[PDB]
DNA sequence: CGCTGCGTTTTTTTTTTCATGTGCCGGTCTCACACGTGCCTGGAGACTAGTAAGCGCTTCTAGTGGCGGTTAAAACGCGGTAGACAGCG
DNA sequence: GTATGAAAAAAAAAATCGCATCCCGGTGCCGAGGCCGCTCAATTGGTCGTAGACAGCTCTAGCACCGCTTAAACGCACGTACGCGCTGTCTACCGCGTTTTAACCGCCACTAGAAGCGCTTACTAGTCTCCAGGCACGTGTGAGACCGGCACATGAAAAAAAAAACGCAGCGGTAC
């Protein structure tokens, strides 16, 4: 057959997803993970469609966001595959770990 | 009650704010509460990356 | 159960291409499990606070809004 | 000749800096770029000496906390010296800058 | 009467810092990209504190000008009047 | 001519000095902590009074299952290629 | 005999090929846009009370100098270890095609709990008067820095001693 070269699917992968705004987790995995991560803090609460959504829009947005300073990192290691140890410089300079 | 500690080992008597620097930024806790806050004439906390170290 | 599998490999490699993200490493899919689970307890936590504080027993909008705005991470259009 | 090899006095320079804490940017010459860069904003400004001095110890923790995250995305590209490109990077992932 | 005062942090103040930074190995670039991110900062400070200043029709910009202009920067200093 | 080893001359690596900055002890001088005193303002007392808030009861929403069906999406696995990591100058 | 010349291979730019993304309409459904009349929250208008505008007065503290002292900054010099690019090995992460799974629909029925409406109480703000806590003055004594003399662990040098290229010399082999 014919196959693209690895990368050029990604690098599509990415234009795709850049133009678009549809939420790239699957709704009800995410909203059992929220209920799963409530019950800790107290059990037998109720939710608001919207209040998840709310959540799933956020987690999205930020993780969306890490990625992006992340991949930054990576490129700075003259590198092009993001790896945990971008993250987490991305996270120290952040300031979310110490 | 941290930074009071904090003298005794430097061999002071007064508090200085170094101490209170020592004392804040060694507790995770109080260091996730004092996160984005300067303390005057407090200095950073002893740290050398070991990358940097030689290695003999 | 254990739902933060439930956040597949291809959602994050999602979110990833989102973020401009040519290649991923394998370990990275675990890593990001963790970074996000720690997120979502974080702001639920705060969130759940204020509900509790309502004393009511349904989580709104409102207190996952007022959470995010104190976790610095403000949201716009569901309210406040 | 008795002469410490490139990178031994630095080291010894960090112990000493560390375990200090008083201002290292000789005073005068500071006082005198803030009131340069008062005139920016208004004419025949005065400061209050303590104004002078918390701003210096402001500029002081900001600078070194740079240079900290800095010398982390420098170390992040197998590297010792911090580069205009590490501290670049580090105020890009901060938000200090686009 | 030195209208270029930016460069009174020198070299050697800079290197200072940068050892407290915990750095090893200083590029000679740095110290112009430092003047230069320490000139962004205190404008932005100053301007908040100046703005502070004007608004209670002073002529003298108090430590505590300095402190809200800090807070504001999201930067805040203990030991001042906070 | 070609090799081969073996004394030579140098290189690498070890051992011992050695010159250095360390942080370590114990006596002087300074101005900063701590006390104190006396004055003044801001907290306490207490009672008045008017209104916020908490509890129960009224309704009806909007949240929680649950039931299958189809499809798009994950899963998994195989196959190869380009990119990560080490090593050289 | 010798300068010579066309095969291999390498590298490269062009044309199938096919593959996925944008534009053309046509279909329909749903959500924005807009009116309806109802409710309260904005306005109107007046009075009572205080916040802050105002001009002085006070004294503070901020500016600016004098003129030594020294430390720090600056400016050269010599060399080393770090940055940086180039290569080539291997493996891990992308791409595509089976097989597995579970999400997303458009229904269901049921209940809590949300959210609103009332009535009652106990909880705050609000007067005033009255002490004492707390702050702005002036005093003093001691911690602590500062100075200079210490052994002291050290990394840098100096002094021996266990290996890798270099001569240079002995000698065997082999055609001739
Ligand atoms: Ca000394
Ligand atoms: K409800
Ligand atoms: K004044």
């Amino acid at each position: 057959p014919h196959r693209y070269r690895p990368g050029t699917v990604a690098l599509r992968e990415i234009r795709r997803y850049q133009k678009s705004t549809e939420l790239l987790i699957r709704k009800l995995p995410f909203q059992r993970l929220v209920r799963e991560i409530a019950q800790d803090f107290k059990t037998d609460l109720r939710f608001q469609s919207s209040a998840v959504m709310a959540l799933q829009e956020a987690c999205e947005a930020y993780l969306v966001g890490l990625f992006e300073d992340t991949n930054l990192c990576a490129i700075h290691a003259k590198r092009v595959t993001i790896m945990p140890k971008d993250i987490q410089l991305a996270r120290r300079i952040r300031g979310e770990r110490a | 009650e941290l930074a009071g500690n904090a003298a005794r080992d430097n061999k002071k008597t007064r508090i200085i704010p170094r101490h209170l620097q020592l004392a804040i930024r060694n507790d995770e806790e109080l260091n996730k509460l004092l996160g984005r806050v300067t303390i005057a004439q407090g200095g950073v906390l002893p740290n050398i990356q070991a990358v940097l170290l030689p290695k003999k | 159960r254990d739902n933060i599998q439930g956040i597949t490999k291809p959602a994050i490699r999602r979110l990833a291409r989102r973020g401009g993200v040519k290649r991923i490493s394998g370990l990275i899919y675990e890593e990001t499990r963790g970074v996000l689970k720690v997120f979502l307890e974080n702001v639920i936590r705060d969130a759940v606070t204020y509900t509790e504080h309502a004393k009511r027993k349904t989580v709104t909008a409102m207190d996952v809004v007022y959470a995010l705005k104190r976790q610095g991470r403000t949201l716009y259009g569901f309210g406040g």
